[PDB]
């Protein structure tokens, strides 16, 4: 389930399923609380958007 | 065997502001429209619902 | 400059067309780029140097 | 590694006597929307607002 109100301009360009970018490699190595924070804090907004 | 993931949408609406850039398209146009569901072609090019 | 459409149509009009795009519709306008690297558009599948 | 500068506009509004140019675009054709909003393609061939 997914609102009614999502954007199709996400729809045409491969991504993830969640709305979230979870591309980790780009992230620190050796550190699973910094990598916590790309996928579910809102006070970063997205590494795509 | 390589395997790949499919990501797929289903009945969205769109903004208020509602546009085209189609030329040759005639019934659909009706605001008052709503699409509940999104067709697929297969491996053996058949559309199903 | 770079591509600046104010409204969605008409980034999604230069991509369909590159000569015969609206430089300045009714309401929006657009950019087309003047840059010294000049780039391929990939969206979907329709390729606009 | 050389580094060029850009530019876009954003929130701006036409002249009184309002033209055409193309011939696809149909929903914007109003003189009451205004664009408060540009779209500029990003390096990955996604278009932010």
């Amino acid at each position: 389930p997914t609102p009614v109100t999502s954007d199709v301009a996400y729809f045409q360009t491969p991504s993830n399923p969640r709305g979230r970018a979870a591309c980790v490699v780009s992230c620190d190595a050796y550190s699973n609380e910094s990598a916590e924070r790309l996928l579910y804090d809102h006070s970063i907004p997205d590494p795509a958007y | 065997r390589i395997q790949y993931t499919y990501f797929f949408p289903v009945g969205l609406h769109l903004p208020v502001p509602r546009y085209s850039t189609s030329v040759s398209v005639r019934g659909v146009e009706s605001p008052a429209i709503q699409s509940t569901e999104t067709w697929v072609v297969n491996k053996n090019n058949v559309p199903l619902c | 400059p770079t591509l600046a459409a104010s409204h969605r149509v008409m980034l999604d009009e230069y991509m369909s067309n590159k000569q015969t795009h609206a430089p300045v519709h009714m309401g929006q306008y657009l950019i087309e780029e003047v840059a010294p690297m000049k780039r391929l558009l990939k969206l979907g599948n329709k390729v606009v140097y």
